[PDB]
């Protein structure tokens, strides 16, 4: 279940990427990009999603690999918010708001990693 | 209750609505405004039954039913040239032609 | 008010004027090109259709009541539809 | 711009109720704007069926396409049912242009291929192959609700 502790300022780091992803707002609708990617749907709501999308993941999964240090690198937890972006992109079509939102999310995480990282 | 009729003599068709309660008489007013012949110089008719003046449309056997906008039911107009009526005369519409190949 | 439509096999159909002004050609042949319009184009069995249309339209439009199907016959319906076409309805 | 239905997540119960000669089709448009078909209704049929406040429906003729009326208009929004009523969806036939009832009639008696032999003016060629469709509809729409917000 819970690996081994990594070093506190990886695990910090992180964190506050994660966070800021999390809090992302569309600059003009104040719309949090994250909300329907906290949480996976019920099997019983969205059969199609689990016979379509072979690894399943969501930002409430994410972080609780950060706290149980399932990642050992920001590496590791870029993947699997790639994953989440790339599964919610298979799942739906190209220029609906939950494809077009996922897009936005990849380079928010990217944008905010290169920040955290540079902050010493 | 309204009634959707065609008051048709010769090549002649009249398109009017009445009420299931007005008479035949009134029917003849409307035609008397439209073809400026009196009622005493007409005769209405429901298929071949001359229609009495004092009969509602209704008790000649019209319905809204039967007397639909889409498809109205029919009166024939004779009309007294000096002493005596014509006989009923109501000259058909044209024939449509031969359903052409793509339509069948 | 009534208007005297005419078909090209010589067909006299009266319509009420507020019936026939659901065609915007056949309003501008009344001002201009009497209260008598020819139509030297339209037989007999399109024109009786055609006013019988006026009827339905004037009746059902703006009704709660329940709306009917306008029906046409398959051999009339290349015709009626050349009519509406040039009738503007 | 799009005509979609809201994410209210608040159930409304309705009554689709046919009151057309057609087999109707319910059209749902989802939280993105794109249609969804429903299963059909036979004429002088009605069904009770769940939906949620603010989820917009359309109606056609579930052949061809046609446009039909709901409730006198193009577009249905369920709102909160009040005293366990569901909302009545009365889905009725438009009067049609005597020019549009011909096209429906003529379009159902000849195949698209064929248009082109009928001995027509070529504006009406045209007017045939304008085949009635959701989609364009939804685009009709959607400039005509940008006044009603
Ligand atoms: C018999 C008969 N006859 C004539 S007609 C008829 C009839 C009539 C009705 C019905 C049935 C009973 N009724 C209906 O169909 C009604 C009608 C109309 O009102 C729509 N509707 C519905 O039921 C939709 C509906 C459901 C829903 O519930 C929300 C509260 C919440 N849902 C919204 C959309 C979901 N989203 C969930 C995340 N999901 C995704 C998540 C992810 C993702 C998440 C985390 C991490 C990574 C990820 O990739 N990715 N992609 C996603 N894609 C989609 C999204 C969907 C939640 N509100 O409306 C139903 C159909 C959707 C039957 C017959
Ligand atoms: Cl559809």
């Amino acid at each position: 279940e819970k690996l081994s502790p990594n070093p506190p300022n990886l695990t910090k780091k992180m964190k506050k990427i994660v966070d800021a992803v999390i809090k992302y707002k569309d600059s003009s609708s104040g719309r949090q990009l994250s909300e329907v990617f906290i949480q996976l749907p019920s099997r019983k709501e969205l059969p199609e999603y689990y016979e379509l999308i072979r690894k399943p993941v969501d930002f409430k999964k994410i972080k609780e690999r950060i706290r149980n240090h399932k990642y050992r690198s920001l590496n590791d937890l870029e993947k699997d918010v790639m994953l989440l972006c790339q599964n919610a992109q298979t799942f739906n079509l190209e220029g609906s708001l939950i494809y077009e939102d996922s897009i936005v999310l990849q380079s928010v995480f990217t944008s905010v990693r290169q920040k955290i990282e540079k902050e010493d | 209750m309204d009634v959707f009729l065609m008051i048709r003599r010769h090549k002649t068709t009249i398109f009017t609505d009445a009420k299931e309660s007005s008479t035949v008489f009134e029917l003849k007013r409307i035609v008397e405004g439209i073809l400026k012949r009196p009622p005493d110089e007409q005769r209405l008719y429901k298929d071949d039954q001359l229609l009495d003046d004092g009969k509602t449309l209704g008790e000649c056997g019209f319905t809204s039913q039967t007397a639909r906008p889409q498809a109205p039911a029919t009166v024939g107009l004779a009309f007294r040239a000096d002493d005596t009526f014509e006989a009923l005369c109501i000259e058909p519409f044209s024939s449509p032609p031969e359903l052409p190949d793509v339509m069948k | 008010m009534y208007v005297k439509l005419i078909s090209s096999d010589g067909h006299e159909f009266i319509v009420k004027r507020e019936h026939a002004l659901t065609s915007g050609t056949i309003k501008a042949m009344l001002s201009g090109p009497t209260n008598e319009v020819n139509f030297r184009e339209i037989p007999s069995h399109v024109l009786s259709k055609v006013c019988m249309y006026f009827t339905y339209k004037v009746r059902y439009t703006n009704s709660s009541t329940e709306i009917p199907e306008f029906p046409i016959a398959p051999e009339i319906a290349l015709e009626l539809l050349m009519a509406a076409n040039f009738l503007d309805c | 711009p799009v005509l979609r239905s809201v994410n209210s997540r608040e159930p409304s119960q309705v009554i689709f109720c046919n009151r057309s000669p057609r087999v109707v089709l319910p059209v749902w448009l989802n939280f993105d704007g794109e249609p969804q078909p429903y299963p059909t209704l036979p004429p002088g049929t009605g069904r009770r069926i769940h939906s949620y406040r603010g989820h917009l429906w359309l109606f056609r003729d579930a052949g061809t396409h046609d446009g039909l009326l709901v409730n006198q208009t193009e577009l249905f929004v369920p709102s909160l049912n009040v005293d366990g009523q569901p909302i009545f969806a009365n889905i009725t036939l438009p009067v049609y242009t005597l020019k549009e009832r011909c096209l429906q009639v003529v379009r159902s008696l000849v195949k698209p291929e064929n248009y082109r032999r009928l001995d027509i003016v070529r504006s009406l060629y045209e007017d045939l192959e304008d085949h009635p469709n959701v989609q364009k509809d939804l685009e009709r729409l959607t400039q005509e609700r940008i006044a009603h917000q």
